[PDB]
């Protein structure tokens, strides 16, 4: 691994860092809420006439399970534009509630019903608001919504003061003042009729042909799921480090029981960086401590390739009574666990150590492991040696108030001392 | 500019020890430097006086420090062992024989006394 | 870490970033190469003995008082009193956040292998003098080294002789009361509380930092990958990546920069232990202000005190000249 | 300053930016790091009286 990171065939004598170790999960358990009986958004679906532009309906749907794959027959259409969510994923997502409407218009605007979109059709009709997330179908609907002689129960207004807020629904009809003249009376020129209304023909082409929109609008948000889709609930495990899933909140930790006094309207637990940290149960009434799974870093401590081929390894920040845990059956980040818990097992300030023998004894520092503890290779028939640092050799020096110490012989010495002065110019 | 145009005082800059001279060599991309240096070596201990009284009048050294090899007293140099007879220009006086701690009896040789008394004679 | 801090321990993220190349190796050379620098800082400026020199056990020096400086071993550190004041002035759930990839090593060289050097440079200084800056150390008494080192500013070596006494009581005193005068202020210690404080809040802002969305749909792996489909989760990702990656080169871009200032100051720290401590200086106003005499080091929390010992005239009277 | 150079006094600008975190208040801290760095400059040359 080490001559992997290095991209060399040869190494020198030193300390190297080269890879994580994770310990990874066991098993997984998964809880969601208890939702009972079925909602058949098929009724729902479907009107017997189409409401108007000017007076839509609206239905909220909750505590019911959440199939999403079944409405392929209820209703004839040709796209599905599922944007917020991926169709046959929504089988397992929970969610807080659902918005359901339906209504006609004409074939010209089916692309008027999208965040941003302005206009009389969309301003003063039905707009959306900038952040839409649902699953919009339009259709083309002309052999149910058109007749020889011309269907009039559709309606819409053109006419109003001013636009109106989003997801607001005006059905007042009183007479726009759109002149100089007091529009007072029933009608007249510059009392114009707000509701103007379609008139729809087979002779009627694409673009005037008469449209159907039915719209799904979901919403999420971190408040008690009572929607969700058919998926098998599964039991509780403690104190392993295991996958987990709580009202679609996937995760992957520690679970411990602590003493966290949650007011009964609070459910989630935060900490700084939106990291989650206690949960609450979809079924019983309990607050958990959630804690990531033990993780750190694996160094290589090696004499030169060209003297020897052992090598020691140093895990760094783990207290290795669980190292021997992390060496699992094909379970942990590394591929190589080889090393495993083969004796010679050192415990560190830094780290865990193994594969060195500690001596008491003091020599000078070769490679520095840390914490005054550094390793080398040698003789005790060769054998890689940890050892405290020794500073220097102990001296006393005997101080009297009447004694004095003199030379009487110097030498001349010469040292060397080397500088770089310039780097190499370069031009890009 | 220091070492080599000169003799550096700086401890420890120009090399370790009392600093001589330097030589300057070229390298690729650097420059390496030749410090000649001193050091002493054998080490010889003695008993030492901060001053000498006389005739009730203190003697400091001029430039150097007292010792002595246990009967008779020389003044010598700090760096290096060569000790002299305790004359009168080797010596300063400053001060009467009371206000000092660890002054020591000893005679200090006058050169003109005798020479001007027996040719005078 | 490179991946465990980008990526939340995914799969496809690890791909995707795959594509973007080795950015991340320089990031994990640049940090390495200052974790070796700061560890060889430290080297220059204490270990500068030879061996480990120790105090007899009679302490008498000419009537100068030490005790304050020199280590006391009934504490289980050999500590000296101005060091202890000094561990507890400086102030080393914020550490648990910390588990994204950050982590903080241990220092090579611990606390009191630091004390051991610095008992060894105080035993030296006062029993040799600066003897043992060059060549093997010669023993001397202390008032003889006082009178040197006044003959070395242009004093008469009588002056010393004639007042043992109330040099003595004054060196007692200005120890005594620099002793307080650290405990009195609190901002004395301003620059080691900048050092730790700057460390912390740079680690703070990017964990921070660590939870915006920069354009993205969320700032969650997890909800944005079994939110969508791969083909626009990707292209959901790859702003997440892009910032992130931009965040962590902004941080080591800050590091470098911080680390190039610090070496300056340890340098700087050398030159003065290598010339005040283990000599006399003749540079004005740089070891302390006035004449110097002397200087005593001691350790603090990532960084060294000096106590510097100098002469100053006072009282004044003109006469006539020619 | 943050704002006023990168949006032009709109409003939509200001909360687009918002999104992006806190990037300018390292520029807004750093800028004052060296103006006071600059500042204590000369107090250590001439101020030695
Ligand atoms: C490494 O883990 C072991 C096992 O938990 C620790 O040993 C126990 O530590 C707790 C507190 O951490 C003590 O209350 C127990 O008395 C310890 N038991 C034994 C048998 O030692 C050990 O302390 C951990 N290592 C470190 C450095 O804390
Ligand atoms: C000072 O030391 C030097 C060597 O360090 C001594 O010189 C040696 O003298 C002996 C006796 O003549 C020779 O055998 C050696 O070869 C000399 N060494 C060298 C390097 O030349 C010198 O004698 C010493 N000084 C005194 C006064 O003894
Ligand atoms: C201390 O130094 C004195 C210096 O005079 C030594 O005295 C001399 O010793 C030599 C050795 O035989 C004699 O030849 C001289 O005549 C002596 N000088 C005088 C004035 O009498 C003395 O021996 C030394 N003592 C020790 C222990 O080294
Ligand atoms: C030699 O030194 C001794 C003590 O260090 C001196 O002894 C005292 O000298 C004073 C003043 O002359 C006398 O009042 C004391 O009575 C002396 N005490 C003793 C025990 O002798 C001495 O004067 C010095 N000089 C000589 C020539 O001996
Ligand atoms: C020289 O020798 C020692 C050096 O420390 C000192 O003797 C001690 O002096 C103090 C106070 O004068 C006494 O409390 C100790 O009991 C002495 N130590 C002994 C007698 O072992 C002093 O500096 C000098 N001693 C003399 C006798 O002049
Ligand atoms: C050197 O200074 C220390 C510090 O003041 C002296 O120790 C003090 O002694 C007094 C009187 O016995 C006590 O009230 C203090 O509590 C002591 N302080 C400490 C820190 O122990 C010491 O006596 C001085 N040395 C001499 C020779 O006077
Ligand atoms: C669902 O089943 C659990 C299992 O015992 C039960 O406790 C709970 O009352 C049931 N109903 C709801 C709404 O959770
Ligand atoms: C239209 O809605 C009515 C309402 O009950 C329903 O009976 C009818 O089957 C629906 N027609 C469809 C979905 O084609
Ligand atoms: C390996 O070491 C031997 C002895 O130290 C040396 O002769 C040889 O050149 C080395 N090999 C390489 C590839 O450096
Ligand atoms: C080393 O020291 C430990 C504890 O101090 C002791 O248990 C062990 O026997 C010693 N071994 C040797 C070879 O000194
Ligand atoms: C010189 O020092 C030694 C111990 O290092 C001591 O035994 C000896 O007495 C000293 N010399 C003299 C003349 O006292
Ligand atoms: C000393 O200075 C003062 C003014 O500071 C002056 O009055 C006095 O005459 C001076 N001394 C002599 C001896 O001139």
């Amino acid at each position: 691994e080490t001559k992997c990171t290095l991209k060399s065939f040869t190494v020198e004598k030193g300390i190297y860092q080269t890879s994580n170790f994770r310990v990874q999960p066991t098993e997984s358990i998964v809880r969601f809420p208890n939702i009972t009986n079925l909602c058949p958004f098929d009724e729902v679906f479907n009107a017997t006439r189409f409401a108007s532009v000017y007076a839509w309906n609206r239905k909220r749907i909750s505590n019911c399970v959440a199939d999403y794959s079944v409405l392929y027959n209820f209703a004839p259409f040709f796209a599905f534009k599922c944007y917020g969510v991926s169709p046959t994923k929504l089988n397992d997502l929970c969610f807080t509630n659902v918005y359901a409407d339906s209504f006609v218009i004409r074939g010209n605007e089916v692309s008027q019903i999208a965040p941003g979109q302005t206009g009389n059709i969309a301003d003063y009709n039905y707009k959306l608001p900038d952040d839409f997330t649902g699953c919009v179908i339009a259709w083309n609907s002309n052999k149910l919504d058109s007749k020889v002689g011309g269907n009039y129960n559709y309606q819409y207004r053109l006419f109003r003061k001013s636009n109106l807020k989003p997801f607001e629904r005006d059905i007042s009809t009183e007479i726009y003042q759109a002149g100089n003249k007091p529009c007072n009376g029933v009608a007249g020129f510059n009392c114009y009729f707000p509701l103007r209304s379609y008139g729809f023909r087979p002779t009627y082409g694409v673009g005037h042909q008469p449209y159907r929109v039915v719209v799904l609008s979901f919403e999420l948000l971190h408040a008690p799921a009572t929607v969700c889709g058919p998926k098998k609930s599964t039991n509780l495990v403690k104190n392993k480090c295991v996958n987990f899933n709580f009202n679609g909140l996937t995760g992957t930790g520690v679970l411990t029981e602590s003493n966290k006094k949650f007011l009964p309207f609070q459910q989630f637990g935060r900490d700084i960086a939106d990291t989650t940290d206690a949960v609450r149960d979809p079924q019983t009434l309990e607050i958990l401590d959630i804690t990531p799974c033990s993780f750190g870093g694996v160094s290589v401590i090696t004499p030169g390739t060209n003297t020897s081929n052992q090598v020691a390894v140093l895990y760094q920040g783990v207290n290795c009574t669980e190292v021997p845990v992390a060496i699992h059956a094909d379970q942990l980040t590394p591929t190589w666990r080889v090393y495993s818990t083969g004796s010679n097992v050192f415990q560190t300030r830094a780290g865990c150590l193994i594969g060195a023998e500690y001596v008491n004894n003091s020599y000078e520092c070769d490679i520095p492991i840390g914490a005054g503890i550094c390793a080398s290779y040698q003789t005790q028939s060769q054998s890689i040696i940890a050892y405290t640092m020794s500073l220097g050799a102990e001296n006393l020096v005997a101080y009297s108030n009447n004694s004095i110490a003199i030379p009487t012989n110097f030498t001349i010495s010469v040292t060397t001392e080397i500088l770089p002065v310039s780097m190499t110019k370069t031009s890009v | 500019s220091e070492c080599v145009l000169g003799q550096s005082k700086r401890v420890d800059f120009c090399g370790k020890g009392y600093h001589l001279m330097s030589f300057p060599q070229s390298a690729p991309h650097g420059v390496v430097f030749l410090h000649v240096t001193y050091v002493p070596a054998q080490e010889k201990n003695f008993t030492t006086a901060p001053a000498i009284c006389h005739d009730g009048k203190a003697h400091f050294p001029r430039e150097g420090v007292f010792v002595s090899n246990g009967t008779h007293w020389f003044v010598t140099q700090r760096n290096f062992y060569e000790p002299q007879i305790i004359t009168t220009d080797n010596t300063f006086v400053s001060g009467n024989c009371d206000v000092v701690i660890g002054i020591v009896n000893n005679t200090v040789y006058d050169p003109l006394q005798p020479e001007l008394d027996s040719f005078k004679e | 870490d490179c991946t465990m801090y980008i990526c939340g321990d995914s799969t496809e993220c690890s791909n995707l970033l795959l594509q973007y190349g080795s950015f991340c190796t320089q990031l994990k050379r640049a940090l390495t190469g200052i974790a070796v620098e700061q560890d060889k800082n430290t080297q220059e400026v204490f270990a500068q003995v030879k061996q480990i020199y120790k105090t007899p056990p009679i302490k008498y020096f000419g009537g100068f008082n030490f005790s304050q400086i020199l280590p006391d071993p009934s504490k289980p550190s050999k500590r000296s009193p101005i060091e202890d004041l000094l561990f507890n002035k400086v102030t080393l759930l914020i550490c648990a956040q910390k588990f994204n990839g950050l982590t903080v090593l241990p220092p090579l060289l611990t606390d009191e292998m630091i004390a051991q050097y610095t008992s060894a440079l105080l035993a030296g200084t006062i029993t040799s003098g600066w003897t043992f800056g060059a060549g093997p150390a010669l023993q001397i008494p202390f008032p003889m080294q006082m009178a040197y080192r006044f003959n070395g500013i242009g004093v008469t070596q009588n002056v010393l002789y004639e007042n043992q006494k109330l040099i003595a009581n004054q060196f007692n005193s200005a120890i005594g009361k620099i002793q307080d005068s650290l405990s009195s202020t609190p901002s004395a210690l301003g620059k080691l509380q900048d050092v730790v404080n700057h460390n912390a809040q740079a680690l703070n802002t990017l964990v921070k930092q660590l939870s915006s969305k920069f354009g993205a749909i969320s700032s969650v792996l997890n909800d944005i990958l079994s939110r969508l489909d791969p083909p626009e989760a990707e292209v959901q990702i790859d702003r997440l990546i892009t910032g992130r990656l931009q965040s962590l080169q902004t941080y080591v871009t800050q590091q470098l920069i911080r680390a190039a200032e610090i070496r300056a100051s340890a340098n700087l720290a050398a030159t003065k232990m290598s010339e005040c401590v283990l000599g006399q200086s003749k540079r004005v106003d740089f070891c302390g202000k006035g004449y110097h005499l002397m200087s005593f080091p001691q350790s603090a929390p990532h960084g060294v005190v000096f106590l510097h010992v100098t002469y100053v005239p006072a009282q004044e009277k003109n006469f006539t000249t020619a």
